[PDB]
């Protein structure tokens, strides 16, 4: 379990985050006051940089 | 310049699960029949005045222009 862990290095970390966060769909769950928690296309779009 | 809450619930779906254009012809003949039919009363008093007067724009014209052409 150490060695899976700590042969993770920071573009392991890229590669998988790339793999499952870069451009993909997220699932919203909220309550409350919530009439200031943005859309659903403020959080897809910010799923993604432009500068890069 | 506040906004009122109303107690709702509101479930929304990502806009790439679901088809975009096809609900522009989907249900095409009935949404003629909704433009047509809660319209002419508006495209009638829009239109007949228009018409109405041009025919008789054209009526006086050429009965003038038959009295006058000697
Ligand atoms: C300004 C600004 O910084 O906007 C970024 C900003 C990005 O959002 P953010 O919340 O600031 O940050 C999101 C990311 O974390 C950060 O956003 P990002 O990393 O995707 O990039 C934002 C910005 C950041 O710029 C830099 O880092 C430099 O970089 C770019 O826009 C890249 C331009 C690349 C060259 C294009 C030619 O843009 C917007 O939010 C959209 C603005 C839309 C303006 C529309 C104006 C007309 C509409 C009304 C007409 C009537
Ligand atoms: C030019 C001025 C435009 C004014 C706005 C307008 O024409 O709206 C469309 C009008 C009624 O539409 P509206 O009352 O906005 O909505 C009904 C429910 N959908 O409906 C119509 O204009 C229908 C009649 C059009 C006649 C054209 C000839």
């Amino acid at each position: 379990l150490f060695a899976r862990i700590d042969a993770v290095d920071a573009s392991t970390i890229k590669r998988v985050a790339n793999r499952f966060i870069y451009d993909k769909d997220v699932a919203i769950a909220a309550m409350g006051p919530i009439q200031r928690l943005p859309d659903y296309n403020w959080f897809r779009r910010r799923t993604y940089w432009n500068r890069y | 310049k506040q906004i009122v809450p109303v107690k709702s619930v509101i479930y929304a779906l990502s806009p790439f699960q679901q088809k975009v254009m096809t609900g522009l012809w989907k249900d095409l003949p009935t949404k003629i029949h909704h433009k047509v039919s809660e319209n002419w009363i508006s495209a009638t008093l829009l239109l007949g005045p228009l018409v109405g007067t041009y025919a008789y724009v054209q009526n006086y014209l050429e009965k003038e222009k038959l009295h006058h052409r000697y």
